[PDB]
């Protein structure tokens, strides 16, 4: 709701454009990963004990 | 010749000399194993596949 400094003189009239402007959200990935070896698969489950 | 000596033996005639025979029989036997009390070591481990 922008201000108005509504004028004197015969210059024509101010008009409040109380507009709704939109925006747009982006989308991002942010990916991460980690290894796991060929052992510790039987381990951390209960196979090779 | 080897050809002549093929041709003398089937008829049957002693060709100036003789031979010797070397061969191999084989015999399955039941052996007997005495042991002393404390001889071997034979340790043990762990079981998983």
């Amino acid at each position: 709701h922008q201000p108005l400094i509504a004028r004197d003189g015969p210059h024509p009239v101010e008009q409040p454009v109380h507009n709704y402007m939109t925006k747009v959200i982006d989308r991002r990935a942010l990916n991460a990963a980690f290894s796991l070896a060929t052992e510790a698969i039987a381990l951390l489950t209960g196979e090779a004990l | 010749s080897p050809v002549a000596l093929y041709h003398q033996l089937k008829t049957g005639l002693h060709p100036g000399f003789g031979f010797t025979v070397v061969r191999q029989d084989r015999f399955v036997t039941e052996n007997v194993l005495f042991s002393e009390r404390a001889s071997e070591a034979y340790f043990l481990g762990q079981l998983q596949v």
